[PDB]
């Protein structure tokens, strides 16, 4: 069965019996100053092409929606804000395609730099709506301000197989093709500046590479849909 | 009381708005009039006391004919029948006496023969808007408001030409019925200059006396 | 609090605008008016009181000293000129007063920087 | 007594016992599709300088607020809309100044052109936030697309002394200095395009010229404050 979900002036369709992973057992809620409900619309980013040699993709959350409608408008307008997210990841593949994906949302995914003495620049840390790709090779140290994008360390100097500690969902093409992660607001402060701090990082890493026989489509599109939940910002009026 | 100063008693008066002639041997012998309330200055001024108006239309046609010179030894023309066609806004319009538009079933027409009571037809409020506007401060050309289209009237001889030409003249009588008016406006002070716009040439506020004191 | 200290016969209008932190200072009366503002008529009132809002990084307490951080501004503009009768001085003066309005609090006592 | 009125993030002060003229006995109301309440803020236009030789000023309503915040934003965003207005006019004058003003709001104030064959251009019919000034002289016919701005005809070919038929308030400097006109939505259609049709025109005409003795201020500022009331526009979503 297919379930159609409409949010604002946007609507998407999902398999009725799809499993949703709630981040830490906590749904997005309001801070127990000024909320916005016109932002509650699905934002379908550009689809990426999963290939045989694909190493992975990642998107920093606040930044990914920085050039999308009122949410971006609110980001430049207000100085402070806080919000949760609902992330939909969908793959369009046939039964003749095989592969396994890890879809994980990492809070405060601070990333290292190829040069041990420096830190990565903003461009390399985030591409906004554009996706950032991991690399199956090791970035050389000569490079001065790029992210060490070796997949098996996930750019954080940890075991990539241990990323399952963070809210995640597996996409096994033979079994399922969609993932839904509900991420609450997680921070050490009640509100924060959205332009200088990326609270969340969504990662999609192929643990089992995509495989197919000659004649089948040589790619599998992956579509990311993000819907901000319970967004609210600081007031701008007097007392 | 003031019953005679009500809107209905003020505007519900028949008036000759248009006058035209058409002969029966020209191919162009047909009279046309786009229905508009700006044709007559007296009626225009009375309607322009308000901004928005809503009314029905009652039209009475006074048609008379006159024999034109001929060379026939003897002329014995029978009684003449006239066709008055109302073309609703957007309907087909004729360009000749012999034209398909004269036979359009959705263009209501009156066939009337001379010697009887004058023909009469009524058109209701046919605007897509909720009222007619005598003033429009905007663009569609400044101040046109195509929502005021009321249709066109056409007139022609039905009989074929005989042994002598016949020239007919039609007088159209216009009467608003069940009038409703909104937003009073100051009476027009400058003389009307154009039928299409409100353009005016500046004039004095009133007539002048010698001095402020008698 | 702003107090107008001109003559009782002077009249005029002032636009008092508050710019929240992050937003830049207004460059024109129009830009000031489009933001948070109050139109102050000295001909009707001699004093105007504004209570600027807290608005901080969900920090509850924020540092007394600061470093190139969003500050927030207050500015005043001539909505109209000062209208004055004959034999009355057009040049006047305004006094500004400050005080804590809402639930003010401090933390972590230190040494004042004003002593040697 | 002074009454302070706050609307949104803007606040103005008015004499408590000021008289308000309701346009036609009807307050602005909603259409018995999409409303906007962030537009409900006072918009104080630039003040004009009433002088001895001043003939008058006028502002076309929708246009005057076309470059003001969200109201202008809504004007370019939505194709159709409708709204009422509340207009405050205030003069700053001393008791040593004398003069009388007529403050009138004219619905559908269609204006003539100096050239009898043409019609005025948009620039001459409206200056947006900038005011358009009447002229105590008669504009020559040579001019092709300018408004005939002779005051005694009010640019409409009528007696200027008869403008009191339209909702109005007199400002006699010796008695009062402010005017408040509440104008409902008046149109032949329930909703209209705000960029091609000016529903209302506010006019300020000095019937008694400003006079003062040497030493007094040679001007009297006039401040216009407009607050849209019960604004609503067309929807933009599916059914």
């Amino acid at each position: 069965r297919v379930r159609s979900i409409t949010l604002g002036n946007s609507t998407i369709t999902t398999q009725e019996c799809a499993n949703v992973v709630v981040g830490y057992g906590v749904w997005p809620e309001y801070l127990k100053t000024q909320p916005d409900v016109a932002t509650c619309r699905f934002y379908t980013l550009e689809s990426v092409q999963w290939m045989k040699n694909s190493a992975g993709w990642w998107w920093k959350l606040p930044d990914a929606l920085s050039q999308m409608g009122l949410f971006g408008q609110n980001m430049q307008y207000h100085y402070l804000g806080r919000t949760g997210y609902t992330i939909h990841v969908q793959c369009n593949a046939s039964k003749f395609h095989q592969g396994c994906l890890l879809v994980v949302c990492v809070p405060e995914a601070e990333m290292g730099c190829s040069n041990l003495n420096n830190t990565p620049e903003f461009a390399e840390l985030s591409g906004g709506d554009t996706a950032r790709m991991f690399t199956d090779t090791q970035i050389g140290e000569t490079n001065s301000k790029k992210v060490q994008t070796a997949v098996w360390n996930a750019g954080m100097g940890v075991g990539v197989g241990n990323l399952t500690i963070y809210p995640h969902q597996w996409i096994n093409l033979r079994t399922n093709n969609s993932a839904t992660i509900v991420m609450p607001y997680i921070n050490s402060v009640p509100m924060d500046n959205m332009f200088r701090h990326n609270n969340l990082t969504l990662m999609i890493i192929p643990f089992v590479p995509l495989n197919y026989s000659e004649g089948s489509s040589p790619y599998v599109p992956i579509t990311v849909t993000i819907a901000p939940m319970c967004a609210e910002y600081n007031g701008l009026r007097l007392a | 009381s003031r019953s005679e100063s009500s809107i209905e008693n003020f505007l519900c008066r028949a008036a000759c708005v248009y006058y035209a002639t058409y002969t029966n041997n020209s191919e162009k012998g047909y009279a046309e009039w786009v229905i508009n309330t700006r044709q007559v200055a007296q009626l225009r001024r009375k309607l322009e006391l308000f901004t928005y108006l809503r009314f029905d239309l009652e039209l009475t046609f006074v048609i008379t004919s006159a024999q034109q010179p001929s060379t026939a030894t003897s002329v014995d023309a029978p009684v003449q029948t006239h066709q008055i066609m109302y073309v609703p806004p957007g309907g087909p319009v004729p360009t000749k006496v012999t034209d398909y538009a004269w036979q359009t079933s959705t263009n209501p027409s009156v066939f009337w023969t001379e010697g009887n009571a004058p023909p009469r037809m009524s058109i209701p409020f046919i605007s897509i808007g909720n009222a007619y506007s005598c003033f429009y401060d905007g663009w569609t050309v400044y101040g046109i408001n195509t929502l005021n289209n009321m249709g066109t009237l056409y007139m022609r001889h039905v009989n074929e030409a005989g042994q002598g030409p016949i020239k007919s003249t039609v007088r159209i009588y216009f009467k608003p019925k069940h009038v409703k008016a909104w937003v009073p406006r100051p009476p027009r002070l400058c003389q009307y200059e154009k039928q299409k716009n409100v353009n005016f040439t500046p004039t004095g506020v009133t007539t002048t006396r010698v001095g402020i004191t008698t | 609090t702003f107090m107008f200290c001109g003559s009782a016969m002077a009249t005029g209008k002032f636009l008092l605008a508050y710019s929240p932190p992050g937003a830049g200072v207004p460059k024109n009366r129009k830009d000031a008016m489009l933001g948070t503002h109050v139109i102050w008529d000295v001909g009707l009132q001699s004093s105007c009181v504004l209570c600027v809002p807290w608005i901080s990084q969900t920090h509850y307490r924020y540092v007394v000293e600061d470093e190139y951080t969003a500050a927030g501004y207050i500015t005043c503009w001539y909505q109209t000129n000062i209208v004055v009768p004959a034999d009355v001085q057009s040049s006047c003066d305004i006094l500004c007063f400050v005080s804590a309005c809402n639930d003010f609090s401090v933390r972590m006592l230190k040494d004042t920087p004003f002593i040697r």
